[PDB]
């Protein structure tokens, strides 16, 4: 009813504020202090920038849409907003994948890690990640390759007051794969290998110092790292692939709810990837 | 043996010296600081026009 | 005028040279050879080689740099060895009955306690080499001074349940070896908080595989540091 | 040994009788300098590892720094440029100095050798001029009396006066029980004091070669030493949190600088041009600025990720640059 719309608007505003505050704080902490400027922190700030961009562009206009129930802006702005949304989501997820790969190289090959990661190499990796994210979002959306030949879709593309997402099978499959499924496989293999390394280190320590007093922590950290990424985004891409095949109908509300559940992952990320004592000290110095 | 004699002689050399009262020394330090306070860029804020680093 | 351009060009050339030096320096590890005198540090150093003494050895295309210092009990230069990859501690395990007045092994334990609890050497792992195993075995196996006579805690000591012996060993020599090892490990475990560990090794002058042991210990040290940094350990 | 104890008792009694009133009592009416706020004007980047020593040039524009990377970099403070970058034979370096003529740069450390680099040479940009050997310990600090004479303080508990042209020790100074960790020259260069780990600062006469006075003060080691600009006083930096000011003529401490919160050690001590401010580094990441005549903290210098190991005030008193273990040189004003 009337109260429900106000509640949804309040929740959306709170989510916007949380995402903006968290990512702005992370970026400011990384920028202000030269101590925090580290090769892995370049990936961290790339992820933070992607999350800030999404929470500033896609989330507020999406909330305005869901509350207003119509798109007031022009037909060009609908396509631009959709492209920005896809670009931000893809960039964030592939940056998570890159952070995971960096950790894999750090633990798996400790000697060679310090040599084959450099500031120039990190900048090249970040630029390549953003270019890959852009080609998946801007190139198909702007050149109308994502548009599908359906009666409802064709009607929607005509009237400028309606801005929804209707996509063809090919672009949907390709975007879902590139954005989420390849990063999922890479991250799973990475974190399985890193868990194996942490485990074997634990039994080596136990063998060395068993009698004296000196994998719960590793399991908890891996859960907090990967589970929140899997839980937030997996349902959305699953229902994407499902309704695109259209073998099982998916309601629009079910789609939007899962998409916003994926959106809040950007706000969740700073609490997962910025728990270091250095980051905590920087945050404490910045505010109070 | 020989080290003890050297240490004793060294202590004897330092013992024979003239020491002025601490009041005079404190007055000298205060006078030096007061006299040279006008030419200390660190103590008083130098103008940004004359500051070389800014 | 031209002075600014000359300074810019000189700074650019120096910056490029320093970038190359940065790559070369970060690609090479550093170790500290710290140990009591006459404990075999020279022999073990020559084994790795294959005012200060600097020897560079590489294994598996990884460059290791070792520095051995040579003058009093007080150590203020020890603050200069922060951020080293590992501190290699060679001790004469055979010297349980010697005058160094004081037992040499007890002096080595005091040195280990001083190094472990030093504020500057915190987060630095120590690779421990119990050198001169053969002399210790010869002493303990033959009739000689009892460990209990010099170390009172040896009387109540027993072989640990791990009991990992070599291919050929005696119960008495194994008991003495493990007691000496757990003395150092007991000194190590209490003060540590998981940042730095102690790696014990029983080595002899005959053995020549210490390169592999040092390489594996350094690999484990860096892996554990990386794992604890990310909070997975 | 009985005569030595009697002499020490007589010296202590004479010092106690000479002390009429503490410097704190006399400086009561002096107005405080007030709060001092200092900002990092320029930050110097390029050092690979932690920095121990620094020295400001006589031109008040050029400074040289030493790091464990083996690079001895000469910076242009005004333009934030690298004038020179000198490699070193030994990676471990604990000291550096810059000659008053601006042509020579001294270096040393765990290598047990003081090395002098000729900046005036044109056939080679930078090269070793002399390999001054004879010390059996690490060189804690080196300073230049002139373009040809240099004094070093090593871990052999001895300070020595070297002659660069000949390359051998002209004179050696003995008497310290522990390692010598710092050294500073008086403005007239005829005298200098060296702090030691023996919890005692000794004053030496260069020409005579004989120790003149010894100040006990605190009980921990002395890491930092520096004369007053007048030349009749100096301050020490202890491993304990106390910084103390001694007077040569009164032959006793005048005032001690300490705070309840501070428990860390001191690594570097220098005076302002007028001597009103005693800028002292700390094992804590932040630096401190003390009012010399009143023992009242004026300002705090912060912004270093690691401990501050170097500090210096330029000749004209325009700027202060502190070199910390964070491999960064920050110039304050
Ligand atoms: C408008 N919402 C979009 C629609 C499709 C899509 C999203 C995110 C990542 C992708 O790879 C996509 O293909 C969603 O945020």
């Amino acid at each position: 009813d009337e109260v429900w719309v106000v509640g949804m608007g309040i929740v959306m505003s709170l989510i916007v504020l949380a995402i903006v505050f968290g990512n702005v704080l992370v970026i400011t902490a990384i920028a202000k202090f030269e101590r925090l400027q580290t090769v892995t922190n370049y990936f961290i700030t790339s992820l933070a920038c992607a999350d800030l961009v999404m929470g500033l562009a896609v989330v507020p206009f999406g909330a305005a849409h869901i509350l207003t129930k119509t798109w007031t802006f022009g037909n060009f702005w609908c396509e631009f907003w959709t492209s920005i949304d896809v670009l931000c989501v893809t960039a964030s997820i592939e940056t998570l994948c890159v952070i995971a790969v960096d950790r894999y190289f750090a633990i798996t090959s400790p000697f060679k890690y310090q040599s084959l990661l450099t500031k120039n190499k990190a900048r090249v990796i970040i630029l390549m990640v953003w270019i890959v994210s852009g080609l998946t979002s801007f190139l198909p959306i702007q050149m109308h390759w994502y548009r599908a030949t359906h009666q409802e879709a064709i009607n929607c593309y005509a009237e400028e007051t309606c801005c929804d997402f209707f996509t063809n099978q090919a672009y949907a499959i390709a975007s879902s794969i590139v954005s989420f499924y390849v990063p999922l496989v890479i991250m799973v293999f990475v974190y399985s290998r890193v868990f194996q390394e942490a485990k074997r280190q634990l039994q080596k320590i136990d063998k060395s110092e068993g009698r004296f007093h000196v994998e719960h922590k590793a399991l908890k950290t891996l859960g907090i790292i990967m589970g929140t990424f899997t839980l937030c985004w997996l349902p959305f891409f699953i229902v994407n692939i499902v309704h695109v095949i259209q073998d099982n109908l998916i309601r629009k509300e079910v789609y939007i709810l899962l998409n916003w559940i994926g959106y809040v992952n950007s706000g969740f990320n700073p609490l997962i990837y910025c728990r270091s004592p250095d980051f905590r000290i920087a945050f404490q110095e910045l505010l109070c | 043996i020989a080290q003890a004699r050297k240490l004793v002689e060294q202590l004897k050399m330092e013992a024979n010296i003239d020491r002025i009262k601490v009041s005079k020394a404190a007055a000298d330090l205060m006078a030096y600081c007061e006299a040279h306070a006008k030419e200390d860029p660190l103590l008083t804020p130098v103008p940004a026009s004359e500051n070389p680093f800014r | 005028r031209n002075e600014e351009k000359a300074q810019r060009e000189a700074n650019k050339k120096i910056e490029k040279q320093l970038q190359k030096d940065k790559q070369v320096y970060r690609a090479t590890h550093r170790l500290l050879l710290l140990g009591a005198g006459e404990s075999g540090k020279s022999t073990i150093v020559k084994q790795m080689r294959i005012g200060i003494f600097e020897t560079k050895f590489q294994v598996d295309k990884v460059n290791f740099h070792m520095f051995d210092v040579g003058r009093d009990e007080r150590r203020k230069w020890i603050q200069c060895f922060n951020d080293v990859t590992a501190i290699i501690f060679v001790v004469a395990s055979s010297s349980y009955n010697m005058v160094i007045q004081t037992n040499r092994l007890q002096e080595a334990l005091n040195l280990f306690k001083s190094i472990w609890n030093n504020r500057w050497l915190r987060t630095i792992s120590v690779i421990l080499f119990l050198n001169k195993q053969d002399l210790l075995a010869e002493k303990v196996l033959a009739g000689k001074s009892k460990i209990e006579d010099y170390f009172p805690e040896f009387a109540r000591y027993t072989t640990p349940e791990d009991a990992t012996p070599e291919p050929g060993e005696d119960p008495r020599v194994t008991r003495a070896k493990y007691f000496i090892r757990d003395e150092f490990l007991r000194i190590s475990t209490a003060s540590g908080d998981g940042r730095h560990y102690c790696y014990p090794h029983f080595t002899c002058a005959v053995d020549t595989e210490n390169i592999r042991r040092v390489f594996n210990d350094c690999r484990d040290i860096i892996q554990r540091m990386h794992l604890r940094q990310y909070e997975l350990l | 040994r009985q005569e030595a104890e009697q002499l020490k008792n007589q010296i202590r009694d004479a010092r106690k009788a000479c002390a009429d009133a503490t410097l704190s009592q006399i400086t009561n009416n002096i107005d405080p300098v007030g709060r001092i706020q200092m900002r990092t004007r320029r930050t110097l980047r390029g050092h690979l590892a932690k920095i121990y020593a620094m020295h400001w040039g006589t031109d008040s524009r050029l400074l040289v720094s030493a790091s464990q990377d083996g690079k001895l970099i000469i910076w242009d403070s005004y333009t934030t440029n690298k004038v020179h970058a000198i490699p070193l034979r030994s990676s471990w370096v604990m000291t550096c100095a810059y000659a008053p003529s601006g042509n020579y740069v001294a270096c040393g450390g765990l290598d047990n050798i003081c090395s002098i680099y000729n900046l005036k040479t044109r056939e080679g940009n930078v090269r070793v001029s002399r390999e001054l050997a004879g010390h059996t310990g690490y060189l804690s600090c080196c300073r230049f009396l002139d373009d040809n004479q240099i004094v070093t303080s090593s871990g052999d508990t001895t300070c020595a006066l070297w002659d660069i042209e000949t390359g051998q020790q002209t004179t050696t100074f003995t008497g310290h029980t522990g390692d010598v960790m710092s050294l500073s020259l008086a403005p007239d260069t005829r005298l200098f004091v060296s702090g030691a780990c023996d919890a005692s600062a000794k004053l030496w006469d260069v020409r005579e070669g004989m120790c003149r006075q010894t100040f006990t003060g605190h009980e921990s080691d002395i890491n930092a030493i520096c004369f007053f600009p007048n030349g009749n006083a100096f301050a020490t930096g202890s491993d304990d949190a106390t910084c103390r000011l001694f007077d040569l003529r009164a032959d006793q401490e005048l005032m001690t600088y300490s705070h309840d919160n501070i428990i860390c050690g001191i690594t570097s001590v220098s005076f302002s041009k007028s001597g009103r401010l005693l800028l002292a580094g700390y094992d804590d990441f932040n630096c401190n600025v003390w009012d010399a005549l009143k023992a009242d903290r004026a300002g705090v210098l912060a912004g270093h990720d690691n401990r501050v190991s170097c500090l210096g005030v330029t000749d004209d008193g325009m700027a202060v640059a502190t070199g910390s273990w964070d491999s960064f040189l920050k110039i304050w004003n």
